[PDB]
């Protein structure tokens, strides 16, 4: 049995990638793909935010005076920022801004172990420019998907959904592939889209060794 | 016979869930029955589930 080496991170995009696997025998391609998609779209380490607080606002349902957007849509575009902490599993983060423009996600105070990886994101809109904003985003890292009424104090924290998930699209093929002279090679190539967070190589490495560990269960150390 | 009085509102925010049911334009309603997991839906060949 020839072992499958990873050869290309190859990527397209900030947030598409495409990973390639050269060597593989007849009916590994489909199996490894398969398993490999499940663990990637089912179980990967995100760092999702989970709570906001906002010095004026009370409840997610008010307005604040001179923001376009409601603070549920606040909340709601908040929910699908995509931040990476590199040395922490827990952060606060910042935000203030003045004037007359969109808030972007740019405008949080950001600290060496915490980027943006797309800095364009929106989060509200500031109409007037006597008023101003102020938010207190909380960070945790987590994966799937915990819903905010999963929790187990004071008025002022707003509880936003969580889902710490940085893959959203994974495809595989199984092409072949030729190695010497040897016929029935097949090359799996993943397509991955992230956003951003979460590199691919070790997006890969991390699903293979959860694989590797789960399949530990049932059989001796090998 | 009554001195004051005091409304309350709450605002429950609620989510589908199995059991809700949910319909389209052409009379063909239907029941929630599984919230299948992203990964087992069926995929076609781009990946999208």
């Amino acid at each position: 049995f020839l072992k499958p080496r990873l050869v290309d991170i190859e990527q397209v995009s900030s947030t598409h990638a495409k990973v390639t696997l050269e060597p593989l025998e007849r009916g590994f391609g489909h199996t490894l793909g398969n398993a490999l998609r499940r663990i990637l779209l089912s179980s990967m380490p995100g760092c999702a935010v989970t709570e906001v607080e906002i010095d004026g606002v009370l409840h997610e349902y008010s307005t604040k005076e001179g923001v376009q957007e409601d603070i549920l849509e606040i909340l709601l575009n908040l929910k699908g920022l995509a931040v990476r902490v590199q040395g922490k599993d827990e952060v606060i983060l910042t935000l203030n801004k003045s004037g007359i423009g969109p808030v972007t996600a740019a405008d949080i105070t950001h600290d060496g172990d915490v980027e943006i990886v797309k800095p364009q994101h929106v989060i509200c809109h500031l109409t007037d420019e006597n008023a101003s904003i102020s938010m207190r985003i909380k960070v945790q890292r987590g994966r799937g998907y915990v819903p905010a009424s999963t929790r187990i104090r004071p008025i002022g924290r707003l509880l936003v959904d969580a889902c710490y998930s940085p893959v959203e699209r994974i495809a595989y093929n199984v092409e072949a592939a030729r190695v010497e002279q040897r016929t029935d090679l097949d090359k799996l190539v993943i397509e991955m889209e992230t956003n951003g967070t979460i590199d691919p190589e070790e997006a890969i490495r991390r699903a293979a060794t959860i694989l590797a560990e789960q399949l530990e269960a049932f059989v001796d150390l090998e | 016979g009554v001195l004051k009085i005091v409304k309350v509102y709450l605002a429950v925010k609620r989510r589908i869930q199995p059991g809700d049911k949910m319909a389209g334009r052409h009379g063909n309603k239907g029941v929630i029955s599984k919230i299948n997991p992203i990964e087992d839906m069926p995929y076609d060949e781009n990946g999208t589930p």
